[PDB]
């Protein structure tokens, strides 16, 4: 169906595209975008001094050795500090259904 | 059957112009 | 320690979704219409709708009475109580027979009993904000509220609890830096006492120092607690508290275990119902399988077919092994099954019949299996010939000894030479008859 | 973990030039901490504060002239003047990291190179795109950087971390047009006057009466383009202070109902522009009905930004139009970003992604380029890229093939 | 005693509005490893973003994720025809 | 709602540092010990390519340790072909050889971002030539020198398919792009219909 087919090929490998979603750089969520690394992935987390849920975050190496914990906003930034009730064993089954229970324990 | 013959038609006949189409018919990319 | 037990490979019915028996049964093998009829009776223990009624497991011996009791008793589960007793247990020389019948009946008898608690703890931090005078009289100074700091682990939540508590703060050594477990609706303070992080390892003292709380300060602790009624009656059958009962010479003596029926039944039964109908407990009527019932006296018999008139009586599982014989206590009066006639008519009788020589073999092998040594065919075919020719229960316990001669000759399975060198060294009380 | 690869710091004493203001300082820094007008007060007096003091002439001249620095001389001066005042280290002690635009000359790239290896003889040296930093300050390889500087617009693209020098788009539209325009219109609606440095004292005035105040009788300062100069300051004060950008195509039926705004000139003069004060920021977008140039051919910011993605390669667009970097002083206006989005949104083909970087709650758009060249110098492995005094000395001086 | 209530209820909130926790603790979770489980028990490591490690050979192929926002990857098998 | 995926930084987020507090609790922690000194030494990178130093801030007790990010610097693997390899085997009539030492060093500097070259190439010295043009020319000019010196077939044909397409694509009008919409709903429509029919059956 016109001069634009596929029928032409040699010794060699062809990569795929993905249609009806349009990806993005590895920092998107595979969900809405695209290949999403988990090096930029927010998760649930517990301290260890602290018992309370900061909710989600990800660790990462800053200048000098030292590492720190980033975090991010959603789902009001209080319903994870009433998930330590979920972790450490409506507001109750939505704990559960956000979530499945991946949060980092230590 | 009384519609949707026709209607089959015409997509059928307004599906590819000349190849350009946005559901499928993508030139696969070459690697390096 | 696994411990196997003389017959543990039974673990239920294994009835299958229609009700009907099969061979497979979940280790028991055989026994259709009994292990059907012990079907019917789970579900009827199940619905929890009918009360005294009793069922008498008949059979001659070897046909695995016990075995399919204990079947009946691990498909209904831990969770409603199962109280075996045998009928020479009910002889006692401190408590009267009807008493320790009674007493069985009421440990069959199960009861859950919820107990929710909001309590708040953390560690203190105790303030009290100045207050104008009482404004209905005069002027001075008073207290209209006072708050405490509990702090958790999870983080600080001040209370502004009412300020008629200040007398319990200052009863108990509530100071700041202290564990405390305050109560919603009592209010009264218990010190857990000083947390941990204070807890100078030069410092010599123990049970004063305590964890900091782990969760929220607000705690509704919901525990559920599983008695039998006979546990609530010794509860309150003896004294607690004071009273000089510290006495050894006078009171050592505890097995007081007569019981009577006013306290057992009337105030228990109406607190019980109480519970049930308010929503903090919840009544859970379990089984008692009595075997050897033939072994009771008549005395035990006509309290029986008494008790198990009463609505309060659980189900009752009798497993009689002797044949026509004289009850025990009468002179000379010969009944069925060793029971008189008179509560037969109230029990429904299951017949077991005799195992089949296949079935006889099937037990071996599973037996074998449970134990976790292999058997040839031959020697399994050896072993179910001489359980037909003998005693079942014969040939099960030939597969330990055989097992041992076995792995001290150096071979692993168990070789017909194996059983027919035992059954020579061992042999059973047919062939020991001939003295 | 001891982080043996995290970064090092080394210097770099980063110092973006810019049309309307010069910004510098060490690198590793978040924050640039030297920030003063560019324009010196040429008789050279180059400060927030010496560039406000009355003298003889004090003509004020920008050594920068469409982003590229001409008056070699004032620029040395400017140079020094920062170094020695700001930052007191002495030039042979640090290496510098200097910013270029996309559309540097050759010849023009030697001349700032040798005036930074000859008279100064700094250790090392380094000489970055604007949009590149620009780039990497978003922590962004591929983008749009859309300057928006006080004398242009430039929708420039970036291909892992390469500037794409023909998708640039150099719109006329600036700051430069905003202040003219808001000049025009306040001439046409009152006289624009001169901020406090002639005002002696002011008083209080009713909304929409003619003020009074009191004149110094200090120099005349017959330079008219420093007069020019005072009169733009105020200018881009009013600009970042009450005018807003449209949020629709600007129909004179909604700006009419829109609530009031008030503003003071230097010499108290009350006055409201509720009607008319987003008449002004029209032309950036749509540049069709301009009263200053009725029968011109501009496009605006949208167009340039489509025209920039276009003018490229189609297998770099994708991460064009998704990766948008608005930048520059012009966007921190009220509703710039806003009315930017909506108008990339509704003329970018649909199903490409299209995503703004929210970076306008802050001011630093404007340090963007700065932030960029700090944290470029405080990277590890680029410490073999600076341009040593080795590398100038041994004849070949060829930034080029370098950078 | 109303009205204190409400002023105190707002002040408190004022102060949940600044910043909730700053701290990392260092002592421990500077040096300790965090891992979860999922729903069905299976065990994960939780990556920190580390700069950039040295190769030590010619491993780490380009990817050129740029390029990735349209392609996913290439299939074995194809139309394997002129 | 799922887990949060960004680069940066979102809008009301904050990170918690490590602790320095409770200096009576870990006074002593910290007072038995001390800080290894600190110097701002010369450091000497084997990657400069030259004699420079700069300064960087280590310990007095590693003086050594050149540099780490030294081994960073991975060189593409460009083939360097002399002129008589380009007389023998990459003659070209289009092409010359000044053209393909212009090619390969802009390779060479880009790190074979043949975007980037055609960016900078330098069309007045040379005829225009497309990305694709300058991809095909390498290509075949690295197979031909590994085949001499004794890797996938190229096809410009297929670059040629893939870019003319996809930019008439992206050139889809307002008005055709939404009818391709609706007759991609409409073949979705149809499918639904085949697939109610062969349940049916
Ligand atoms: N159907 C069966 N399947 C497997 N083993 C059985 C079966 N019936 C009886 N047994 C075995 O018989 C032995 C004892 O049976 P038991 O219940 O004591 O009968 P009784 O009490 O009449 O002697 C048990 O060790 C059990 O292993
Ligand atoms: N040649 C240039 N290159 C890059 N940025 C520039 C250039 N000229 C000016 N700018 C930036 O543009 C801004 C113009 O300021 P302006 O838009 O008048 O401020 P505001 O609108 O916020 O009051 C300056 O902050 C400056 O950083």
């Amino acid at each position: 169906d016109g001069p634009f087919a596929f029928r032409r090929k040699a010794g060699c490998q062809y990569y795929a595209p993905h249609l009806d979603q349009t990806g993005n750089w590895p920092w998107t969520s595979p969900k809405d975008g695209g290949l999403g690394d988990v090096r930029y992935r927010y998760c649930l987390t517990t301290l260890t001094v602290p018992q309370r849920c900061i909710g989600f975050a990800r660790r990462r190496v800053g200048r000098g050795g030292r590492v720190l914990l980033d975090r991010a906003h959603s789902d009001y930034d209080s319903v994870f500090h009433h998930l330590d009730l979920e972790m450490l064993s409506s507001k109750d089954l939505s704990q559960i259904l956000v979530n499945i229970k991946s949060c980092r324990w230590r | 059957q009384i519609t949707l013959e026709n209607q089959v038609h015409q997509r059928i006949a307004e599906l590819r112009k000349a190849g350009l189409w946005s559901q499928r018919r993508l030139p696969k990319l070459q690697e390096a | 320690t696994q411990r196997i037990a003389s017959h543990s490979h039974v673990k239920g019915l294994g009835l299958d979704e229609s009700g009907l028996a099969k061979q497979a049964a979940s280790g028991l093998v055989g026994q259709e219409n009994a292990r059907e009829a012990c079907g019917v009776i789970v579900e009827l223990i199940k619905s929890k709708k009918m009360a005294g009624r009793a069922v008498l497991l008949a059979g001659p011996p070897g046909t695995g009475k016990t075995a399919l009791a204990l079947a009946i008793a691990q498909e209904l589960g831990s969770k409603v109580p199962f109280c075996p007793m045998v009928g020479s247990e009910v002889y006692s020389t401190e408590i009267k027979k009807t008493e320790v019948l009674m007493e069985n009946f009421r440990r069959a008898i199960g009861l859950r009993i919820k107990e929710t608690k909001e309590v708040y703890e953390g560690e203190v931090t105790e303030l009290t904000p100045c207050e104008t005078e009482n404004p209905m009289g005069g002027y001075g100074k008073t207290i209209s509220h006072v708050i405490i700091g509990l702090k958790t682990a999870k983080g600080t939540k001040q209370l502004k609890l009412d300020p008629s508590i200040f007398e319990s703060l200052q009863k108990e050594r509530v100071e700041a830096g202290d564990v405390i477990y305050i109560e919603a609706n009592s209010g009264a303070v218990k010190r857990q006492g000083r947390c941990d992080t204070y807890a100078t390892e030069f410092d010599l003292e123990a049970e004063e120092y305590v964890p900091l709380p782990k969760g929220d300060v607000h705690k509704k602790k919901e525990i559920i607690q599983d008695v039998t009624l006979h546990d609530l009656d010794v509860a309150n059958a003896r004294p607690q508290g004071g009273q000089d009962i510290l006495s050894m010479m006078g009171q050592l003596m505890k097995p007081k275990k007569t019981e009577i029926t006013d306290k057992l039944r009337g105030e228990i039964n109406k607190v019980v119902n109480k519970y049930i109908d308010q929503g903090i407990a919840e009544l859970v009527p379990g089984v008692l399988f009595v075997d050897e019932v033939h072994m009771l006296d008549i005395e035990c018999f006509t309290y029986l077919h008494r008790a198990l008139e009463s609505s309060i009586a659980p189900i009752v599982i009798f497993a009689s092994n002797r044949g026509n014989c004289v009850i025990r206590g009468t002179e000379d009066i010969t009944s069925p099954h060793g029971i008189p006639l008179d509560l037969l008519d109230r029990v429904m009788i299951i017949r077991t019949m005799l195992y089949t020589p296949q079935e006889m073999k099937q037990i071996i092998k599973i037996r074998a299996q449970t134990e976790g040594i292999n058997i040839s065919e031959e020697a399994l075919n050896h072993l179910g010939e001489i359980g037909t020719k003998t005693t079942l229960r014969y040939s099960v316990q030939l597969l330990t000894p055989a097992n041992l001669l076995a792995k001290i000759n150096g071979k692993d399975s168990i070789e017909k030479e194996h059983v027919e060198e035992i059954s020579e060294l061992f042999y059973d009380a047919k062939s020991s008859a001939k003295i | 973990s001891g982080g043996v690869y995290g970064g090092d710091e080394v210097g770099a004493l980063v110092f973006d030039i810019g049309s309307y203001t010069v910004r510098a300082g060490y690198a590793g820094e978040d924050c640039p901490k030297v920030d003063f007008p560019t324009a010196i007060g040429m008789v050279y007096y180059i400060d927030t504060n010496a560039l406000r003091v009355p003298r003889e002439n004090m003509e004020a001249i920008s050594p920068l002239k469409n982003g590229m620095v001409e008056d070699w001389d004032s620029f040395q001066a400017i140079l020094d003047h920062t170094y020695k005042m700001h930052v007191k280290s002495e030039a042979s002690l640090h290496p510098v990291l200097m910013s270029e635009a996309p559309w540097n000359t050759r010849a023009k790239r030697e001349k700032l190179t040798e005036l930074m290896f000859e008279h100064y003889n700094i250790p090392a040296f380094f000489l970055c795109k604007t949009a590149v930093l620009t780039a990497f300050a978003n922590g962004r390889s591929t983008g749009l950087i859309l300057d928006s500087g006080a004398t242009h617009t430039t929708a420039i693209p970036v291909h892992d971390g390469y500037v794409l020098q023909q998708g640039i788009v150099k719109s006329p539209l600036a700051g430069d047009f905003i202040t003219m325009q808001c000049r025009e219109l306040f001439q046409e609606m009152n006289i624009e006057l001169v901020p406090p440095y002639m005002i002696a004292s002011k008083e209080a005035v009713r909304e929409g009466s003619p003020a009074n105040w009191k004149r110094k009788e200090k120099l005349p300062q017959v330079t008219r383009s420093w007069h020019n100069y005072m009169c733009n300051c105020v200018i881009q004060d009013f600009q970042a202070s009450v005018l807003q950008v449209s949020d629709s195509t600007y129909d004179e039926q909604v700006a009419a109902q829109m609530p009031t705004v008030h503003y003071e000139f230097p010499n108290g003069y009350n006055c409201d522009f509720g009607a008319e004060r987003l008449k002004i920021p029209e032309g950036l977008f749509d540049p069709s009905n301009v009263k200053g140039l009725s029968g011109n051919t501009m496009l605006g910011v949208s167009h340039v930004v489509t025209t920039s993605v276009g003018m490229c390669d189609i297998d770099i667009r994708p991460g064009l139009y998704g990766s948008v970097i608005v930048a520059g002083g012009n966007t921190l206006i009220q509703s710039f970003t806003d009315r930017l989005n909506r108008e990339l949104s509704q003329k970018t083909p649909p199903s490409m992604r299209l995503k703004l970087i929210a970076n306008n709650t802050t001011v630093e758009r404007r340090f963007s380029s700065w932030i960029g060249g700090s944290i470029l110098a405080s990277l590890g492995t680029f410490q073999q890229m600076w341009i040593s005094k080795q590398e100038y000395e041994e004849g070949g001086k060829q930034c080029v093939e370098r950078k | 005693n109303l009205k204190t209530l409400q002023e105190r209820e707002a002040r408190l909130r004022l102060e949940q509005e600044e910043a909730e926790l700053l701290t990392y603790t260092r002592e421990d979770a500077y040096s300790m490893e965090y891992v979860y489980e999922d729903v069905d028990g299976q065990t994960e490591v939780m990556p920190l973003w580390t700069p950039p490690t040295p190769p030590q050979d010619d491993s780490d192929i380009y990817l050129d994720s740029v390029m990735c926002l349209m392609y996913e990857a290439t299939p074995i098998p194809e139309a394997k025809l002129p | 709602y799922a887990l949060l995926y960004s680069d940066k930084k979102d809008a009301p987020p904050l990170l918690p540092s490590d602790t320095g507090q409770g200096y009576r609790t870990v006074k002593a922690k910290l007072g038995s010990k001390k800080v290894r000194p600190w110097k701002w030494m010369p450091f000497t990178n084997p990657a400069r390519k030259d004699g420079a130093m700069f300064f960087h801030w280590r310990r007095a007790a590693e003086e050594g340790k050149d540099y780490p990010f030294a081994r960073f610097n991975k060189t593409v693997q460009v083939p360097v072909y002399s002129e008589q390899e380009y007389q023998l085997y990459l003659h070209d009539d289009a092409w010359t050889k000044a053209e393909t030492d212009h090619l390969f060093d802009l390779s060479r500097r880009f790190d074979l971002r043949f975007v980037v070259i055609h960016d900078r190439y330098d069309h007045q010295q040379f005829k225009k030539r497309s990305v694709e043009d300058l991809k095909e020319r390498y290509y075949h000019i690295c197979a031909k020198l590994a085949n001499v010196r004794a890797r996938r077939k190229e096809q410009l044909e297929r670059l040629y398919n893939r870019t003319p397409e996809q930019v008439a694509e992206e050139e889809y009008l307002l008005q055709e792009l939404r009818k391709i919409e609706a007759r991609k709903k409409e073949r979705e429509k149809r499918s639904q219909d085949l697939q109610k029919l062969i349940t049916a059956a």
